[PDB]
């Protein structure tokens, strides 16, 4: 609809939902692929206590996938 | 797939463990009252003769119908689980059958029971008068210890070789199947048996004047180059700075005997306390090392017995 | 919107729907995650006491996507 | 929607319908979340009775979760 | 909802739906967090009988849960 | 009274849907807790029969969840 | 609704549609308790007959789930 | 419809699509759960080959679920 | 089952939908119960050659949700 | 019958959309079962280097149900 | 399908909505099958290397059913 | 087609909705399909150097399906 | 979106449904496989120390997914 304001009938709201789906799917799967870099820390501050350090960037990973997506989520979203 | 049937079958089975009070009363018995006494247990129920050779027998045979019975129970993505466990059992048959072919001495006195293959895999394997033929005859079953035979044997004809370099790499390749078939349980035993392994290379080879890297191998917990290369020089100091690991207990000690019983007590103790994570291939877990440990118990307390040998000498080996 | 009386919108009430998936897949898939580390985190005091702080640090990023998820569905609907 | 009383719009109630989705697909995730480390944290004591403290610190962090979930929902409904 | 037994609003009906699935939800949570950490719990009094109530006051932290969904639906239909 | 029907309605239909998550999502979270639960008692029975009791208080405990469900979807739709 | 010969009827049709949900549901939960069960029935009574007896009885308790999912939905459709 | 009704139309219909979701996820389970053991039970009846019939008898166990639930839509569907 | 006039109609169409549903829904049930079974069980041959007859046996029972789901579909949506 | 809802208007809708989903979920129910014959069968060809026939065929044996769901609502569609 | 922007109508309409949902769990299907195979295959092309063709021809098997719910999908769009 | 009620109408937007379908279920199911070989491939390239090339004519071939779905869609929903 | 969402219509609205479908794929897919990758390269950094580069370089693999995805979804707005 807007992403600040209550302007708006039924047309621009439904834009709304239908851009809501990306930020929905997108979240889902970020949260699964982290769980799985979180459990081969394990090793990864087992066996060396440097390759800790390697663990934290992975888990970043992911997320960059979402917050872009949802960039142009709340961009086109916004638009006039 | 699965393990939903086949740990159904093993809790059953978990119900005829001989429970720590049986080794207790055994102590106190001779050879005679020994005898009637084990033949109450599921061991007890594969016997064939009072003497030595068949307790050995009875005791074997026990294992190869309840535990190495195990992977062809399952397929699959189950299948590759079990059959890690599995997989050691395998590769002591494997050494010794390598052994019977390429020193030319019988297929007798050498270490048989199902696992992952079959009697008849190492009978077929036997038989073949090629090293690359054995090899593929051994690569039927499929799994992990067939890869790690076949790039060491690209490399060496060399019996003493062979062995060291398969048990290395096998290792290793477990370690990396095992770390992608996931769940916590089996991620700490893991970490344990193969920092009980390189603990242990590192007693077997010492002083032999070699590389102290090459007896760590990844999937520690404490443990580094370091701390082998003092071992190698005979400097035990190392072990009174190994706690936060379960090997606390093996501070302030120096004998090899009292540092490798303390190993296999502690690989004992993770695997028992996996049933509080039952799901999966935990409870098997649990399992095997309960029926391997077992085994053994009765094997020293038959021994024990039959020559009447001291009993502090077992009393002590036979608890953790 | 508001629970007191200072919003309307017939827009809005589809930005509701549409933000209902994001934070609640958000909050499913940030709790996926948080469980690898923390049974991860039983084996990190098992292995050694000292890096306690590893799991800690790891564990920490997770939360981000929930936090950012909260964020987003105020700026969409209840801003005003 | 709105806190006090049923809903007696139809803009009321599709709010409703989809707010729901958010506090629903959070519930499921706190559940989740708990389970692994939960059955891991018995285990924690089994081992170590001194850090049974250590386990349920975990398990508390899910129940932020749900929190996070409600009060989005909380506020949003009221109003259209 | 708040009213309804025999009949009510079509409008009734949606705030129905929506706050029906936070409860629903927080039951299959609870199973969830229930199926892993009660398991688990077999194992110990199978071990050691005595040591029945560790288990139980881990699982007694899921039952929360299925008390949260409850006032969410409790709150949204309507206030006591 | 609460949850009945003679004549049904159109309102009934969408009453109908809400009040169908809640048993339908309990009794699933229900049937996987108990199935756990169901497969470790078998090692309750089988290593000793002074646990054999304790086997059974587990296999009765995940049923209070479906109990509850019951209650919330016959209370909602029966309370004016 | 009606069970009484027939059950025909626009906004009948719409309660049938919000029940078989409800059933769908707690069917699906019965399937992977009643199944796993069963099985490992047939493991205790082959090793030992002295637990045969339990394996029967945990093989009915998973059948209550099914017909409380067909009762709801009875009830709602006119009555049994 | 079918042949022992006598009752169609859209009336009749709406009832029929609506009512087939429950047997459709009846099936889910119950397809779930049968495959699994039956995989494990291959296995069985290679052991036993005198009592290779408890094996099959298994089997038939999650049927019973997805059977009864046609039936009761039988009913429902038609009844005259 | 039949195209025609008389195995055909308007009024046909209405029991071809429930009718139609039976089989789909039984092949559903039927791919994922037969698949593990089948999967071990052919397995079971390549191994050992003496379990050939006994995996074609017990391969029926899962087929066996399918060929029902049919003889239901067939007989109603006959002709007359 | 077909799908239509101008060729038979409401009446006609109702079939149109319930037999979709008699294939869909025929599609879901083989699509799964393939991957665990697919997964098992990579075994078979490993141990038997010449029993390549015969992963091939047990393979064959989940499409069948596609071909079952798929013809059933092509025929009746058909119908005019 | 055939038609869908070629031609209008709700007749049309209908037709892509029921057949829609078969392609798309057919392509669903196809992606996990096709898939599993493969990672299963990464061990047979890296063990046996002069057996590598027959995981290949092994692995071209699910795309089948891809174009079996496609042909479907096509010829019922635009009419038969 | 578009999407429409008052843009136009009722035929057109029931097409709208039917093709989204097919995208939807597809993607669900090539999204699982890469990491199942990625995960694979690893230990292929650990073991022999020369193998890399083979993981990436896996990882490639589940890709084809969804994108082929995505551009039928395309010149489907880019017209009137 | 299309070319709006605060002056936007119902047209554009379908191509926010189409657009969600889109990231949500990219997202979804190319996280959970890269997660996979990032797993089980702890391993492949550490037994493989030299050739540590060849995991990262695996991990790039399905980063040309996410980026297909996006293209499909800036493609699909500014269309009919």
């Amino acid at each position: 609809a807007e992403e600040a304001a209550a302007s708006g009938g039924l047309d621009r709201g439904l834009i709304a939902v239908g851009m809501g789906l990306a930020v929905g799917l997108a979240a889902l799967g970020t949260g699964v692929a982290q769980a799985r870099i979180g459990a081969a820390g394990v090793g990864a501050i087992a066996e060396d206590r440097s390759n800790f350090g390697t663990a934290l960037i992975f888990l970043l990973l992911p997320e960059t996938l979402v917050i872009f997506g949802l960039l142009i989520a709340f961009i086109l979203n916004g638009r006039l | 797939d699965d393990f939903a049937y086949l740990n159904a079958r093993v809790r059953v089975r978990r119900g005829t463990l001989l429970k720590e009070s049986f080794f207790q009363e055994a102590l106190d018995l001779s050879f005679a009252d020994f005898l009637r006494l084990l033949s109450e247990t599921v061991y007890g129920g594969e016997l064939a003769g009072q003497g030595l050779p068949d307790v050995d027998r009875a005791v074997l045979r026990t294992q190869a119908k309840l535990v190495g019975d195990l992977p062809r129970l399952v397929t699959g993505e189950a299948r590759e689980a079990v059959r890690l466990l599995l997989l050691r059992n395998d590769l002591h048959n494997l050494q010794a059958l390598l052994r019977a072919k390429a020193t030319g001495r019988p297929f007798e006195e050498v270490l048989l029971l199902p696992g992952t293959l079959r009697e008849e895999v190492w009978r077929q394997a036997y038989e073949a008068q090629d090293p690359a033929g054995m090899a593929q005859v051994l690569a039927v079953p499929g799994h992990p210890l067939a890869r790690a035979l076949r790039a060491v044997l690209r490399e060496t004809q060399d019996l003493a070789r062979v062995e060291a370099l398969l048990a290395k790499r096998f290792f290793e390749d477990v370690a990396k199947a095992a770390k992608g078939l996931d769940q916590p349980a089996l991620r700490d035993y893991l970490a344990l048996e193969v920092d009980a392994e390189n603990l242990r290379t590192a007693f077997k080879l010492q002083g032999s004047g070699l590389a102290p890297d090459a007896f760590f191998l990844k999937g520690g917990r404490f443990v580094d180059r370091v701390r082998f290369a003092r071992l190698m020089e005979g400097d035990y100091a190392v072990l009174d700075e190994l706690s936060g690991t379960p090997f606390s207990g093996l501070s302030g000690v120096r004998d090899l005997k009292a540092l490798e019983r303390g190993l296999r007590c502690v690989l004992l103790k993770e695997a028992k306390k996996g049933v509080q994570d039952p799901l999966g291939v935990g409870l098997v877990l649990a399992y095997v090392k309960e029926r391997e440990w077992e085994a053994v118990r009765l094997r020293l307390l038959a021994r024990r017995a039959y020559f009447g040998l001291p009993r502090a000498q077992v009393e002590e080996e036979v608890v953790c």
